[PDB]
C-alpha cells in the first residue's frame, strides 16, 4: 500500500562528524507515527526515536528526528565507534505497515 | 527487568504446519498492550506479518498472509502464538514479536521491547 | 386490605429482551399494591441476595419509591453486583453505593438468551478513563486514546473501540452462560407511602 524509500545508500564519515539520513513515502503522509530502528549485526533491532519528538529510555541525547511531509530526516551529532549499524524507517498509520529498505553507515 | 523470551530454534519439513510462541518475563500483557510479528531473512529487508490487541481480540493481517497464518493471544499465562501452515523451503528466516511498555491506564507509542529471535529452517 | 391493585413486577421479569450492561434500563414503580408472594415463590431463582431488609418481612412495609434495574451479564461476574466490590464491570459499567438499601435477584437464563448460530447483541464497556459514581450511566462511544498523542477518526494504534460483544453459545461450560440480573432499590420511612401491599393474618 505504502512504500518508504531510503537514501543515501551508504554514508562514510570520520568519527566525530554529524550524519543525516532520509526516508520518503508516496501516498498519504502521517507525521507522528514514524519510528527509526537500528539493527546490530546478529541481534534484534532496537527502537531509537519514535513520534519525531520522544526518544526511547536510556538512549543518549545524540539522535534527533524531524520531517513534516513526505520526507523524514534523522540526524546524528557524532559517530561513536559502536554507532555503525543499519537503520530502518517504519510507519503505523496507514494500510498494512511496511518497513524501509535499509541503509548502512561506514567509517 | 522487562523482557520477552521466545521459543528455541526449529527445523520443519515442507507442507506441514509450525507453531511459535513468545512469552514475557516479569511482565503482563494487561489489557491495552499490543503485539506485532515480523519476519526477517539473513541480512535482507524486514517483512511485516500482523498485529493483535490482547484486550478486544481484533486482528489484522497482511494481504500476502491472509490465508495461511493465525495469531493468538492468551492473557492467562500472558503468551502469544503464531500458527503457520503449508511451510515452504524459502521460509527459512527469523521471526520476532514486539510490544511496548504498557500497564492498565495508558501507554507508549513505539515498539520498544523485541524478542531474541527464533531461527526457523525448512528443508 | 381488599386488595385490588397489582404492581407490574411480571412486566419486569417476563420481558422478551433485556438491555445490555452499559445501557441498563431503569423502571419506576408507583401507585400500586406490591405482592412479593408470586415473586419469591418461583422455582428457578439462583441467588436471591438481600441486604437492608429480611427477604420475608417485605409485605408489612410501605415504600416511598421503588426502582427496578435489569440486565444480562456472565455467570462469573454475578459476584461483582454486591456493594463495595471492584472489577471491570463494577468500575466501568455499573456499581452500587456503599450505603445501599434494597437488594438483588440473579437467575440463570441460558435457555433463552443464547443462540447456536451466535448471539452478538450484548455489549459491555472495556476501556474508560476514570471510575464512575454510583447509579451513573453513559452511552457515548468516543474512540478511547491510550498513547500520549491525540487521536481521531478511525481506529488503529492506541485507538481502540471501547465496546466488545459477548459470545454466548450453549456449548460453553458453567461460568460463561448469561445470568439475568434484577436490582430493586427503595427508601424507608422518610416520606409519604406510595407502594406497599397488605399484611397477611
Amino acid at each position: 500500500e505504502i512504500v518508504l524509500t531510503q537514501s543515501p545508500g551508504t554514508l562514510s564519515l570520520s568519527p566525530g562528524d554529524r550524519a543525516t539520513l532520509s526516508c520518503r513515502a508516496s501516498q498519504s503522509v502521517r507525521i507522528s507515527y514514524l519510528a527509526w530502528y537500528q539493527q546490530k549485526p546478529g541481534q534484534a533491532p532496537r527502537l531509537l526515536i519514535s513520534g519525531s519528538s520522544s526518544r526511547a529510555t536510556g538512549i543518549p541525547d545524540r539522535f534527533s528526528a524531524s520531517g513534516s511531509g513526505t520526507d523524514f530526516t534523522l540526524t546524528i551529532s557524532r559517530l561513536e565507534p559502536e554507532d555503525f549499524a543499519v537503520y530502518y524507517c517504519q510507519q503505523y498509520a496507514n494500510s498494512p505497515w511496511t518497513f524501509g529498505q535499509g541503509t548502512k553507515v561506514e567509517v | 527487568q522487562m523482557q520477552l523470551v521466545q521459543s528455541g530454534p526449529e527445523v520443519k519439513k515442507p507442507g506441514t504446519s509450525v507453531k511459535v510462541s513468545c512469552k514475557a518475563s516479569g511482565f503482563t500483557f494487561t489489557d491495552v498492550s499490543s503485539l506485532q510479528w515480523v519476519r526477517q531473512a539473513r541480512g535482507q529487508r524486514l517483512e511485516w506479518i500482523g498485529w493483535t490487541v490482547v484486550g478486544t481480540g481484533n486482528t489484522n493481517y497482511a494481504p500476502r498472509f491472509q490465508e495461511r497464518v493465525t495469531i493468538t493471544t492468551d492473557k492467562s499465562t500472558s503468551t502469544a502464538y503464531m500458527e503457520l501452515s503449508s511451510l515452504r523451503s524459502e521460509d527459512t528466516a527469523v521471526y520476532y514479536c514486539a510490544a511496548p511498555f504498557c500497564s492498565e491506564t495508558s501507554c507508549s507509542d513505539g515498539f520498544d521491547l523485541w524478542g531474541q529471535g527464533t531461527k526457523v529452517t525448512v528443508s | 386490605p381488599n386488595i385490588t391493585n397489582l404492581c407490574p413486577f411480571d412486566e419486569v421479569f417476563n420481558a422478551t429482551r433485556f438491555a445490555s450492561v452499559y445501557a441498563w434500563n431503569r423502571k419506576r414503580i408507583s401507585n400500586c399494591v406490591a405482592d412479593y408472594s408470586v415473586l419469591y415463590n418461583l422455582a428457578p431463582f439462583f441467588t436471591f441476595k438481600c441486604y437492608g431488609v429480611s427477604p420475608t418481612k417485605l409485605n408489612d412495609l410501605c415504600f416511598t419509591n421503588v426502582y427496578a434495574d435489569s440486565f444480562v451479564i456472565r455467570g462469573d461476574e454475578v459476584r461483582q453486583i454486591a456493594p463495595g466490590q471492584t472489577g471491570k464491570i463494577a468500575d466501568y459499567n455499573y456499581k452500587l453505593p456503599d450505603d445501599f438499601t434494597g437488594c438483588v435477584i440473579a437467575w440463570n437464563s441460558n435457555n433463552l438468551d443464547s443462540k447456536v448460530g451466535g448471539n452478538y447483541n450484548y455489549l459491555y464497556r472495556l476501556f474508560r478513563k476514570s471510575n464512575l459514581k454510583p447509579f451513573e450511566r453513559d452511552i457515548s462511544t468516543e474512540i478511547y486514546q491510550a498513547g500520549n498523542k491525540p487521536c481521531n477518526g478511525v481506529a488503529g494504534f492506541n485507538c481502540y473501540f471501547p465496546l466488545r460483544s459477548y459470545s454466548f453459545r450453549p456449548t460453553y461450560g458453567v461460568g460463561h452462560q448469561p445470568y439475568r440480573v434484577v436490582v430493586l432499590s427503595f427508601e424507608l420511612l422518610h416520606a409519604p407511602a406510595t407502594v406497599c401491599g397488605p399484611k397477611k393474618s
